[PDB]
């Protein structure tokens, strides 16, 4: 239900007057509400694994969600959360995902959080994964820009 | 911008540390491709300069150290540590010139009894096999492509060693500007580097003597400078120091076992020589009496393990041996035993420690007598270390079975085998991929075709190749119980290898039989295509019968017959998904089964009843495990069923159409069934005379199946290959021959049925 | 496609001929980029031989049009060189390369 | 064939394996008491004289706390933890050195008997009754279904603690239980009791004929030569379990015994006594089925009698336990 709430609430690029189809006085609270929603979507997941595992269907959705305005706060945080306790969602990658992440790094600047995220992406626990690893090495552009 | 401005920028410092962590991770353990790739973004001399520096922000020094370790040494150290606790040896004079080795004033076993970090030990230790870094060489089109990017090691060793001494001298003065504003960033990942090199066996004896002379006075070599350990220090340095001291403890143990083998070869040589002389004077110079016969009972009427056992109990006792041996070679073993105990931590009565064990036993409690110790890794390390230096003889007993001495003229093959094994253990931790399974299979074919695997199988029993192979097998198989069965065709080759391993033994079959329920649990996810199946190797376990099927446990049999119940319920979607008529069960599955159950009872002729009774009882209790065309809940005819099977087989329009024929599998399935039931005869001529219970089983059998249809099955011939040829894809002569064994065991021709 | 621009010390006569082990203490560089390699840091000046398809043929064609003791700056076209996909993780595709070179050729 | 005219490398392998006249397996006894006393002595290190109104932990106390810490952390299972098993056997052998060994015509004095009550109870306090009592009981919450050797080592440690009375540590255990307020102990105990071996007759027939079939060649008969751990195989586990449950309520506590009947502050109630009785029922049922087999015979086989001995000793321990529940009404 919360994901459906977010989805129907996702469809608002600025949410200034585009959220004012119910007029003002709710678009104001919209940003706080969606930030809190992603905060709870992080809060319900930390330490869990059963809740962690389900996002194999939802992975391309969340990495494509990334509304760029209330997402560097908390969407990246929940992404960091889910990509630790679950190797089952680790191994289902399509190579558009890391490219969008790299573009996010470029467009949002030098954040150590993204780097810790890729550090977790390489390894769940003990076992490494080579395909996405080599994809990360080549997509780290040795043009070095 | 110069890098030292990160000490005051504070925002890119963290970013560079995290980028460095990324390079450390994505240079994964056992990814040397990326390791060679990484030496363009950085440079060996750049890393050397960063290593040599004194000014820093703190963490980046440690991360650069650890990145160097990740690139040039991690694969090496891990592969070495896999083959570290494996104490084998070839016989050379270097092997022979080993003991406790106290030389000196004729009291060194009581005095300073040598050291670790000492010279020769002659184990078998495969090298590292680096590859030199470069980028301009054109690609190859496969191959590993990359071993590990190389570097000089000896100049590096001298550099690290002078760095260690420099850091020690700097910390001796209690500076207010440590390297990085903290002594932990000064006694530091250099410790990790020297430990990694030490594990990797780079160091010469002078080098290890020097870094022990860093801890000078408690050692006090035969021939102020305050050592590193006695000074008050943080916690992580204690962790790394214990991770250092474990090496020296292991070296003393390694030297101990090699000294034992050095004793052992000369001892068994002189003992078998004396035994030859004793047998010579007994048989050749008998002048026979009762004592001559009593001595002659030993050799022919005792195996050599029993022979050496009795010989050894003669060789020592509480003066109650009743011994043939001379009392001169009983004394050198006694002195050897006493000196071995003296090397162990027993004064044998029946401050300056002047050794490793008393030193560390005082020192670790001196640490605990300092403040309350958090960081439970340090706790487990300290107490494991402490427990080792008291029950060290116990650790030697733990090391007794893992050791195995061999002669030379096989080491050239063993080293290839061990390097292949290291490749297996490198491919263990990593997640599976196509090149991995290809390299895995290449190693597997490399090792089976060596003859030393066959020549010393108990050695492989000691190592545990089989459980590792099983572990990777269930790794590739498991997870996806029915969805993800990615990367087979290595499972086939490895299972074939396990079949071979079980074959050439008397206890590898036993050593798999313990794991058998897991193997059947994975056989539940088998049941598909041809090739070496898990249940096939499971059946390969116990065909060396009459010691195991008795000691078998019933819990697997409800399992396999429930698998067969599903076989009789489920239509094999793996083989229905190719345009096939969707029969309610699969004969191919049940035929893939029951050769296991046949092999339960086959070669051991006229097999047992404790197994057969529960077998047939569970089977009749679930009649759906039969062909329900035959033994269904209602109208179910045998010869009706085989007539329908022949009508389908000879008419493929009502049959599926790859390389599999339905009615062939049907008659093969029932053929294996009746062959089992013949080999599951209720008795033989021993007890059917003198029993009724087995005749009860015979009665249940005959009430189920009648005669006059098996003879009908004989009335089902087949044409000849002459003009012209034929192909046995539909009907089988051997399966008309399958009912013969059953009919012979059950009924027996009297007078006239033979004539019919 | 290969185009040499030589700084000419040395004899300028003894070309590296076939069946010979030419030893260059080199360093690379990228087209409006930065370094990616150097024999100078590693202190192993790259003992290899010619006509064997060990190095890419741009470097070999540069090696043909030089001498002993000279010093050249060797452009490198990508189709001659690695560049259709590039050395992965180290070089991107369409890589136009540059090499400083200094050598003796003990044949 | 003789020992000689044989490859020397296989010979030396057989020598080191077959080393029984001079095995390592001899008495050492130089790693238990001198081991343990050093820790508690160092915990009173005079150089570590702070006097901060809260004395820092001892090394032994730190060790016990580390093992309790890795016990109390959450997961489904446990590792093997050879360290814990080793130190548990060390401690249990240390305190049991007063119990066992220390306890022809050996007519001891009453004075020396009193001397031998002490040198255990000192070793009890030296063990940290203080910490170890809660440690061993905290563990069983974790090792909850498995018959792991970890579990048996903990039980043996409890037996080495509690041997002569020790109402003190009984009180400490009881207070820990009534502060933890925890299901998991008793349900684990009933799962353990639910899985303990009794006599089996099919297995007896199988192993009997297998020992009858001693037709194994060289290097193929000594592997399953004895195979005597096939039918019961759990004497040292099951007897010690019932001895532990006996040895709690040996002294006529009259409040512990009620707590064994029932669990008030906890949510659920168990009545482990009922599980004891059910185990006894299955045990004697198996014994009667054993009887009817041999009842056709007049003479009994030696191994059958040998198994009957341990089977009766088990029920003896159980009867002693059930007496010690209610002996003290």
């Amino acid at each position: 239900l919360v994901l459906n709430c977010i989805d129907r609430l996702n469809v608002y690029t600025t949410a200034a007057h585009f959220a004012e189809y119910a007029g003002e006085e709710a678009a104001e609270s919209w940003k706080e509400i969606v930030n809190l929603l992603y905060e709870l979507l992080a809060s319900l997941i930390r330490g869990n694994r059963a809740n962690c595992a389900l996002f194999s269907t939802n992975l391309d959705w969340v990495v494509s969600k990334l509304d760029r305005l209330e997402a560097s706060s908390g969407i990246l945080e929940v992404l960091y959360c889910v990509l630790i306790e679950s190797p089952e969602v680790l191994n289902i990658i399509q190579e558009n995902h890391i490219k969008s992440i790299i573009s996010l790094l470029d467009k949002h600047g030098r954040n150590h959080k993204v780097l810790d995220v890729l550090c977790s992406l390489c390894v769940c626990n003990g076992v490494a994964v080579r395909s996405n690893q080599d994809l990360i090495t080549e997509n780290l552009l040795p043009g070095r820009e | 911008m110069d890098i030292l401005e990160l000490s005051e920028r504070l925002d890119l410092q963290r970013f560079h540390s995290h980028t460095l962590r990324l390079y450390r991770a994505v240079c994964a353990l056992g990814n040397n491709r990326v390791a060679h790739a990484l030496c363009s973004h950085v440079d060996q001399a750049q890393l050397l300069h960063a290593l040599e520096d004194a000014h820093l922000p703190g963490p980046l020094r440690a991360g650069y150290y650890d990145l160097l370790i990740s690139i040039h040494l991690e694969s090496a150290c891990r592969s070495r540590r896999s083959m570290l606790s494996e104490y084998i040896v070839p016989l050379t004079p270097e092997t022979r010139a080993i003991t406790l080795f106290p030389p000196g004033r004729k009291g060194g076993n009581a005095r300073r009894h040598g050291l670790p970090g000492v010279g020769v030990t002659t184990s078998l230790r495969p090298p590292h096999h680096f590859s030199p870094p470069c980028f301009v060489a054109a690609l190859p089109a496969e191959a590993p492509a990359r071993l590990s990017p190389a570097i000089p090691l000896e100049a590096l060793r001298d550099k690290a060693l002078r760095m260690l001494g420099e850091a020690v001298r700097d910390g001796g003065q209690h500076a207010r500007d440590p390297v990085g504003g903290s002594v932990e960033f000064q006694f530091v990942p250099v410790l990790k580097l020297v430990s990694t090199l030490l594990v990797m066996g780079i160091f010469g004896d002078e080098d290890v003597k020097q870094i022990l002379k860093m801890i000078e006075p408690e050692v006090f070599t035969e021939e102020l400078e305050e050592g590193l350990l006695q000074m008050k220090l943080p916690e992580s340095v204690k962790l790394q120091m214990c991770n250092l001291l474990e090496y020296f403890c292991d070296q003393e143990l390694q030297h101990r076992v090699e000294s034992l083998a050095a004793f052992a070869e000369r001892y068994v040589d002189k003992l078998q020589a004396n035994q030859r002389s004793r047998y010579a004077l007994l048989m050749r110079a008998f002048t026979m009496s009762a004592a001559e016969t009593a001595r002659r009972t030993r050799e022919f009427r005792s195996p050599p393990q029993e022979q050496i056992n009795m010989l050894l109990h003669f060789k020592d006792e509480a003066d109650e041996e009743d011994c043939p041996l001379p009392e001169d070679i009983r004394q050198d073993l006694q002195d050897f035993h006493q000196d071995l105990l003296a090397h162990c931590g027993i004064q044998l009565e029946g401050k300056k420690p002047q050794s490793l064990q008393e030193l560390v036993s005082h020192m670790v409690v001196r640490w605990a007598q300092e403040d309350y110790v958090q960081s439970p890794e340090l706790v487990r390390a300290m107490f494991s270390l402490l427990h080792r230096q008291y029950d060290g003889l116990g650790e030697l007993l733990r090391a007794l079975p893992r050791a195995y001495t061999i002669s030379p003229s096989s080491v050239e093959d063993t080293m290839s085998l061990l390097e292949c094994l290291g490749q297996i253990r490198s491919l263990l931790i990593v997640q599976m991929g196509p090149q991995e399974e290809n390299l895995m299979i290449q190693s597997i074919g490399n090792i089976m075709n060596n003859k030393v695997f066959y020549q010393h199988p108990n050695l492989m029993r000691a190592l545990g190749m089989h459980e590792t192979v099983m572990e990777v097998m269930v790794n590739v198989l498991g997870g996806g119980e029915t969805k993800e069965i990615r990367f087979p065709k290595m499972v086939t080759s490895c299972c074939r290898f396990l079949c071979y391993f079980c074959r050439i033994s008397r206890q590898n079959q036993r050593s798999m039989f313990d794991h058998l329920s897991y193997l059947l649990e994975n056989s539940g996810i088998g049941l598909g295509m041809q090739g070496s199946t898990p249940l096939d190797v499971a059946a390969a376990s116990v065909i060396d019968n009459n010691e195991l099927a008795l000691a078998l446990q019933e819990q697997d049999l409800e399992k396999v017959v429930s698998y067969l119940a599903g076989c009789g319920l489920q239509s094999c979607p793996m083989l229905l998904a190719k345009g096939y008529p969707d029969i309610g069960w699969n004969p191919c599955g049940g035929e893939r089964y029951l050769d296991f159950l046949r092999f339960a009872v086959f070669v051991n002729g006229e097999s047992v009843e404790e197994n057969a009774n529960v077998v047939v009882r569970l089977l009749i209790r679930k009649p759906e495990c039969f062909g329900p065309a035959l033994r269904g809940e209602g109208g179910s005819g045998l010869l009706a069923a085989i007539e329908e099977a022949i009508r389908i087989s000879e008419d493929p329009a009502r049959d599926g159409p790859n390389r599999v024929h339905l009615g062939h599998a049907i008659m093969s399935f029932y053929a294996a069934l009746i062959d089992l039931l013949g080999r599951c005869a209720p008795e033989m001529h021993l007890i059917q005379a003198g029993k009724g219970e087995a005749l009860r089983i015979r009665a249940i059998l005959r009430s189920l199946v009648p005669l006059d249809d098996l003879v009908g099955i004989i009335s089902l011939p087949l044409q000849i290959p002459t003009l012209q040829p034929k192909m046995s894809a539909s009907f089988v002569p051997d399966h008309k021959a399958s009912m013969v064994l059953f009919l012979d065991r059950v009924y027996g021709i009297e007078n006239q049925d033979f004539l019919l | 496609g290969v185009e040499i621009e030589t700084i000419s010390p040395g004899d300028g006569r003894t070309f590296p001929k076939k069946g010979q082990t030419c030893v260059v203490h080199y360093t690379g560089m990228l087209q409006n980029g930065k370094k990616f390699d150097s024999s100078r840091d590693r202190n192993k000046p790259f003992k290899f031989r010619i006509g064997k398809q060990e190095v890419i043929k741009g470097f070999e064609e540069g090696a043909a049009q030089m001498s002993l003791g000279q010093r050249a700056k060797l452009t490198c076209t990508p189709d001659v060189a690695y560049g259709a996909t590039g050395h992965p993780g180290v070089i991107p595709p369409n890589a136009t390369l540059i090499f400083d070179v200094e050598l003796l050729n003990l044949e | 064939t003789p020992l000689y005219n044989l490859p020397t490398h296989r010979a030396c392998n057989m020598f080191l394996e077959s080393y029984k006249a001079a095995w390592i397996l001899t008495e050492d006894h130089s790693f238990e008491d001198r081991m343990i006393d050093d820790l508690s002595k160092a915990g009173e290190q005079e150089e570590e004289e702070e006097e901060v109104e809260e004395k820092k932990p001892d090394p032994l106390h730190q060790l016990v706390l580390h093992f309790s810490r890795t016990a109390l952390t959450e997961k489904s299972k446990l590792d093997e933890d050879y360290l814990y098993m080793a130190y548990a056997d060390i401690m249990a052998k240390s305190c049991h050195l007063e119990e066992g060994g220390e306890n022809e015509e050996v007519e001891v004095s009453f004075e020396e008997k009193e001397m031998e009550k002490q040198r255990l109870l000192y070793q009890q306090s030296r063990l940290h009754t203080r910490g170890a009592a809660e440690m061993v009981l905290q563990m069983i919450s974790a090792c909850k279904g498995e018959t792991g050797a970890m579990v048996s080592s903990t039980l043996k440690l409890g037996i080495s603690i509690l041997n002569g009375g020790n109402a003190e540590v009984q009180q400490k255990m009881l207070d820990y239980l009534k502060d933890k307020k925890e299901v998991g102990f008793f349900q684990s105990i009933q799962a353990l009791m639910q899985t303990c071996s009794v006599l089996d007759l099919n297995a007896f027939e199988r192993q009997n004929k297998a020992e009858g079939l001693g037709m194994v060649n060289e290097d193929g008969t000594v592997i399953n030569r004895q195979n005597g751990e096939k039918v019961m195989a759990d004497d040292e586990f099951t007897q010690d379990l019932f001895r532990f449950l006996q040895l709690l309520c040996e002294g006529h506590n009259n409040d512990f015994q009620n707590y064994l009947r029932t669990q008030t502050g906890n949510t659920t109630t168990i009545n482990i006594i009922i599980c004891t009785v059910d185990y006894l029922l299955r045990l004697q049922e198996s014994i009667s089925d054993f009887y009817w087999y041999y009842s056709g015979k007049d003479v009994i086989e030696e191994q059958g009698k040998r198994n009957f001995s341990k089977a009766m000793s088990v029920a003896k321990q159980v009867f002693n336990s059930l007496t010690e529940y209610i002996q003290g009404p």
